[PDB]
């Protein structure tokens, strides 16, 4: 399918959400560290084969979202910065996010 | 006699500007000069508490590396210029917040702040930005904190608002000491002799008051040793 | 052909002086920095200038 730009990162809380806006791009003026979020991008994956005990487990506790996989722009480690400027590039014929 | 040494006493203080100033101790023993003026001068130029620039925030700015209308110097640039602000906090609080606003072509001074009259800026005529329009307006906030030491930005532990401009403190107040052991003419003794200290500071902490503390710090230090036990 | 998004940050980092880095002049001198002395600890003048 086709990869988009949102801010529904699996497996991620909105501890890392709060620098993002609605259209999942960091806020200009944001304070960022390394390992923080800057564009959240989900792509879809495919049928994945779990192990039996990871089938198991899914039986105890039966959380299971994993439609699309967290492929996601992060700052590089060791780089601590401030966000001075944001642009998107968008094809014509695409849907124009908020941002 | 020899078993009993004389102590010294702060005998003559000078100021010869608001940011110069020799203080005069007297009489010292044969070494003591050296010994006491070479501690005062590394214990000063260390560990003396002040007050500095921390946090500022400006109305349409959101980070550092901005520009405004109608002012002539980056954000980058004014916050340096701000971190050269000398301000005396009244004792009891170890945090203040001062705002300035000025509209109207001219240079934005430290003269322009407006302050809760426990706050005092010594150096008024210190020029902060310049506002090159009869449009232009400026309007601060601006975060004071009490401290000893030099704390960078990254330094300080981590929500903080986007807008909110952190700056490096160096809260120490004195910039140079020298120290000079010269003759002193007490009763009949020769080997008496006079410590001038020369201290040139931002002019928020007096020459005695920081003398007192040097020596108050060096004492508390000291202290472990006239008790000398495993511990 | 097939790209249909990009989205580009700018990130400003204030790079300060520390050790490791390499420092030189105008005549071939160069020298890497091996220690951030405290100002008491740096040799002065007779007008307490370090």
């Amino acid at each position: 399918g086709a990869e988009e730009i949102t801010a529904d990162i699996p497996n991620v809380g909105e501890a890392a959400l709060s620098k993002l806006d609605e259209s999942g791009i960091v806020y200009i003026g944001a304070e960022v560290k390394g390992g923080d979020i800057l564009v959240g991008k989900v792509t879809p994956k495919g049928e994945t084969q779990l192990t039996p005990e990871e089938k198991l487990l899914r039986a105890i506790f039966g959380e299971k979202a994993s439609d699309v996989k967290d492929t996601s722009l992060r700052v590089p480690n060791s780089v601590a910065g401030t966000v001075i400027d944001v642009q998107v590039f968008t094809r014509d014929g695409v849907e124009k996010d908020k941002r | 006699s020899v078993t009993e040494f004389l102590k010294p006493r702060l005998v003559d203080i000078e100021q010869i500007s608001t940011t110069h100033a020799k203080v005069t101790l007297e009489p010292l023993e044969r070494g003591f000069g050296h010994t006491l003026g070479n501690a005062l001068r590394r214990i000063l130029l260390s560990s003396m508490p002040g007050c500095a620039v921390t946090e500022v925030e400006i109305e349409g700015v959101l980070h550092e590396y901005s520009t405004k209308e109608g002012v002539q110097e980056d954000i980058l640039e004014i916050l340096l210029n701000l971190k050269g602000l000398a301000v005396r906090v009244a004792e009891g609080k170890d945090e203040v917040f001062i705002t300035l606003n000025k509209s109207g072509s001219g240079p934005v001074v430290a003269g322009d702040i407006t302050h809760d009259g426990d706050v005092e800026i010594v150096n008024p005529e210190h020029v902060i930005c310049h506002l090159t329009s009869d449009n232009a307006a400026i309007a601060m906030r601006i975060k004071v904190e009490r401290g000893r030491g030099y704390v960078p930005a990254s330094a300080r532990i981590h929500e903080r608002p986007i807008g909110r401009l952190l700056v490096d403190a160096t809260f120490s107040p004195v910039d140079k000491i020298a120290y000079s052991v010269e003759a002193a003419r007490v009763e009949q003794r020769t080997d008496l002799d006079k410590l001038v200290i020369d201290m040139e500071t931002n002019g928020t902490l007096e020459p005695e008051e920081a003398i007192r503390r040097a020596a108050t710090i060096l004492a508390e230090q000291l202290d472990a040793f006239v008790d000398l036990r495993d511990v | 052909p097939g790209v249909l998004k990009i989205v580009k940050v700018y990130l400003a980092v204030k790079r300060r002086i520390q050790p490791g880095d390499k420092m030189a002049g105008r005549h071939g001198n160069k020298g890497v920095i091996s220690k951030i002395n405290p100002v008491e600890d740096m040799p002065y003048d007779e007008n307490g200038q370090p």
